[PDB]
RNA sequence: GUCGGGCUCAUAACCCGAA
RNA sequence: UGGAGGUGAUUUAAAUG
RNA sequence: AGUCCCUCCCGCUCGGGAGGGAGGCACUCUGGGGGGACUGCCGGCGAUAAGCCGGAGGAAGGGGCGGGCGACGGUAGGUCAGUAUGCCCCGAAACCCCCGGGCUACACGCGCGCUACAAUGGGCGGGACAAUGGGUGCCGACCCCGAAAGGGGGAGGUAAUCCCCUAAACCCGCCCUCAGUUCGGAUCGCGGGCUGCAACUCGCCCGCGUGAAGCUGGAAUCCCUAGUACCCGCGCGUCAUCAUCGCGC
């Protein structure tokens, strides 16, 4: 089963709200922004990020 | 004396001892009843769109849970 | 065309008929009484098997030169039948190879580099690759792809 | 004058090949393909050669050099390696989408190795066992 | 013995060991026909592939398939015509260089002794060899009782193949028949409805059985 | 009935082989 | 949400410490 | 691998091969750093959540695959015969050394395996292709001697350099043709070696001879889901010598 984490959620939600206009609904840029924005160091981790800002934003888009 | 084919066009669920048997709906392809659909009992591993041959076309398995 | 071109065991069976012409090549007196090995059974079945060991060492010679007599037993070994016990690899004897390799040396065919073994010379190798031609001719009759190399 | 690698990998077995323009001649390790024994490892080898053509095939010569593994692995890297060289050096996009269709792993090669043993009947394998007994 | 013509074959178009094309092939069962695959190629060997996905052996070339079939030892947890066949040290487990040339002068030898195409034979005998009825268990009262059902076409073709191969296997168990003979002649009385084939008995047993059950 | 082996955590019942 | 009643049924054998 | 020179072979050289040297880091490989996969994209089920099912593209697809790491406790489970330790005992013996025996006995019940009962083979000659590891109290190429086991000299190696190290199952040709046999190799006689201070009790190897049961196995019962199971050999531990074992390839 692939269950999100979550310490992975409260970062990535930490990370949606400070910045509202920083995360688009591409995988590349918002995995650059996740490198930029914090200290974390492993490469999966940093992709688990990425991948829930994603959803995050197209779900906050669409209007849930 | 060479049987009837039928074709499998829904799967409804697993049953017997240890599981080994699966429920189907069937439509007949040839023969006096052409064109009615059955619920039969197989054994083995099968999918939508596969053919039965049935030697005989009178029985219907009991509906299951 | 050259031994490179040619099925090894053909050659060797050629090879063996052609080495009973030197009057170099002859079995020692013990062979018609030894095993080729401890991991044999029984006696060669051949009354002529000398000819065909000495061939198929010429070769052997030709294409892995230089190399000496431990390395050749490992190549002529092989597995054994041990009654009740699982089977297991055993390398052969030494007096076969030797010998053979000693009587090469007299028909000029090899010769000896120090420390490093034996090898092939000019004679044995023009020996071997016109036997390897003669072959490939007979051979391409009956198999046209061989034309082209 | 053209030369073109590649290289080929199946189990320890590795293979790489040199291709330039000739008359038809394919050697492995020095022999002519046409003698590799026995039928079975033939076939595995010659199956690229044959999906290309008559017209291809007798415009080229193929060297291969293959080391490691045994004698199936050895005649599946070779066969690897033919199968890149052919559609880089050819450069048609017929010809690749021809051996997709016919065996992808032609070109995509197999990853697969095999898995360490394990204590319990170590030297059998990692899964194998111990017959049990209760008396 | 064998000419060096055949030592060193060379073939140069795509079909079955070079030697055999099926093209006129027909498959008269209209349930077997989506799983007997027949699509031209060279060398049946496709390295143990399959088996990981689901239906992925529909898509195997039949007679890769018969050759898997042989591949074994064939009598070892249970019984073939009164006997225990456990072969072991010399058997053909894993030999998959063996089992090609024996289905190879099988082939031969059904050519040669029938005149036809020797995949149109090995359909015909896997078609009067696939069962179309079954039976399932059930327990009352401490004993056990028969309830018949109808068989899925993979399994068909599955059961049809073992059958073919244990009726070889047995044929050539200790006598003087070799494995390939056992197995042309095998193949040859199925396609013809002879009793004396291991699989077509064997299909109107569990027919029989299946039907004294409904 | 005797002896031996299975099954059970073990004994009885039960199954198999033998003289 | 939680309760009180009624009518039907219950697929071999299975002792002991 | 392509390029230059030298030497030797072939169908006598238009062409095709093999060594050596100059030269290069392309390719393989070695090992530091980095990229890559996120249910990210598409369509359904579910609630519009959590997720699930099916597709594309892809070396890889849904803990990607194989391992290490086992919570609070219990089990008076095993170990004081690895080492540590309380109490009780021996303390001129129950402590310390030396010699010879024993742990290797043999009407019989049981576990786990090896070799077979043959053709899905046995024998004889010929032909192929590995990986893991280990080496100075050592690994030993190469030459000579011997039918074999073995013996006499001995380069290089404190090791990506030298050595163990040219695996077997597989393929080709010939003999045997369903038989207790050219199946099986237990048991025993005579002779030859190695290690060691010592080979009877009680070691391992080789040659000739000898040739037991076994012709597929009752009731029961074990392992395994993919480079897995089956089949085949090999390395290391133990080790002066000795592997039907353990751990790995
Ligand atoms: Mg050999
Ligand atoms: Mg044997
Ligand atoms: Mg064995
Ligand atoms: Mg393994
Ligand atoms: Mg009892
Ligand atoms: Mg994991
Ligand atoms: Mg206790
Ligand atoms: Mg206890
Ligand atoms: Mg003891
Ligand atoms: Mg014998
Ligand atoms: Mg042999
Ligand atoms: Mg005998
Ligand atoms: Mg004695
Ligand atoms: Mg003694
Ligand atoms: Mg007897
Ligand atoms: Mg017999
Ligand atoms: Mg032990």
């Amino acid at each position: 089963g692939k269950i999100r984490q979550g310490f992975i959620k409260r970062v990535a939600r930490e990370l949606f709200n400070k910045y509202p206009n920083e995360f688009t609904r591409d995988f590349e840029h918002n995995k650059k922004k996740v490198e930029e924005l914090t200290n974390v160091t492993s490469k999966k981790i940093r992709n688990r990020i990425a991948g829930y800002i994603t959803k995050l934003v197209r779900m906050k888009e669409e209007g849930k | 004396d060479e049987g009837y084919p039928a074709e499998v066009i829904e799967i409804i669920g697993r049953t017997g001892t240890t599981g080994d048997v699966t429920q189907v709906k069937v439509r007949i392809l040839e023969g006096r009843d052409k064109g009615r659909v059955i619920r039969r009992n197989v054994r083995g591993p099968v999918r939508v769109g596969d053919i039965l041959i049935l030697r005989e076309t009178e029985r219907e398995a009991r509906e299951i849970k | 065309a050259t031994v490179y071109d040619v099925p090894g065991d053909l050659l060797v069976e050629r090879v063996a008929q052609r080495l009973k012409e030197i009057p170099e090549i002859k079995p020692p007196e013990w062979a018609p009484f030894v095993k080729t090995g401890r991991h044999k059974e029984r006696l060669p079945e051949q009354e002529d098997w000398w000819y065909y060991r000495v061939a198929s060492i010429l070769r052997r010679v030709y294409l892995d030169g230089p190399v000496g007599i431990e390395r050749l037993r490992t190549y002529y070994g092989g597995r054994k039948n041990r009654g009740h016990a699982p089977e297991r690899f055993y390398k052969a004897g030494g007096s076969i190879i030797r010998k053979a390799l000693q009587q090469l040396e007299a028909a000029g065919f090899v010769e000896k580099v120090p420390g490093k073994g034996r090898v092939i010379t000019p004679k044995g190798r023009s020996f071997l690759d016109k036997i390897a031609t003669e072959l490939k001719k007979e051979l391409e009759e009956i198999i046209p792809e061989l034309k082209k190399y | 004058m053209r030369i073109i690698q590649t290289t080929g990998k199946r189990k320890t077995a590795i293979a790489r090949a040199v291709i330039r323009e000739g008359k038809g001649r394919v050697r492995i390790n020095g022999k002519p393909v046409e003698l590799v024994e026995p039928e079975i490892a033939r076939f595995t080898i010659l199956e690229p050669l044959i999906l290309a053509g008559e017209e291809i095939w007798n415009s080229v010569d193929i060297d291969v050099k293959v080391q490691g593994g045994g004698f199936m692995g050895q005649a599946e890297a070779a066969r690897i390696a033919i199968a890149r060289a052919l559609v880089e050096w050819t450069g048609d996009m017929n010809l690749k989408e021809k051996f997709i269709k016919y065996d992808r792993t032609m070109l995509v090669g197999d990853p697969r190795r095999t898995e360490p043993h394990k204590p319990n009947r170590s030297t059998k394998g990692p899964r194998a066992k111990r017959q049990k007994s209760y008396r | 013995a064998k000419p060096l013509s055949e030592r060193f074959f060379i073939p140069h178009e795509i079909k079955v060991m070079g030697r055999w094309s099926t093209e006129d092939v027909e498959v008269r069962d209209p349930s077997l026909k989506p799983y007997i695959n027949l699509e031209p190629r060279l060398l049946p060997h496709t390295h143990g592939r399959h088996a990981k996905k689901h239906f992925g052996k529909a898509n195997v070339h039949i007679v890769e398939r018969l050759i898997n079939k042989i591949m074994r030892s064939g009598g070892s947890h249970y019984k073939v015509a009164g006997h225990f066949m456990r072969r072991e040290h010399r058997s053909l487990n894993s030999k998959k260089v063996k089992a090609y040339e024996v289905v190879k002068e099988a082939f031969k030898i059904i050519e040669k002794r029938t005149g036809k195409n020797p995949i149109q034979v090995l359909v015909w005998a896997i078609e009067n060899a696939a069962p179309r009825e079954d039976t399932t268990s059930v327990m009352f009262g401490g004993i056990r009782y028969h309830v018949a059902v109808d068989i899925s076409p993979m399994r068909r073709l599955d059961v049809a193949l073992r059958n073919i191969a244990l009726g070889a296997s047995a044929k050539c168990y200790r006598t003087k028949m070799s494995f390939a003979e056992a197995l042309a002649e095998e193949i040859i009385l199925a396609a013809n409805k002879d009793p004396k084939s291991y699989a077509y008995s064997k299909k109107l047993e569990i027919e029989r059985i299946a039907e004294s059950s409904r």
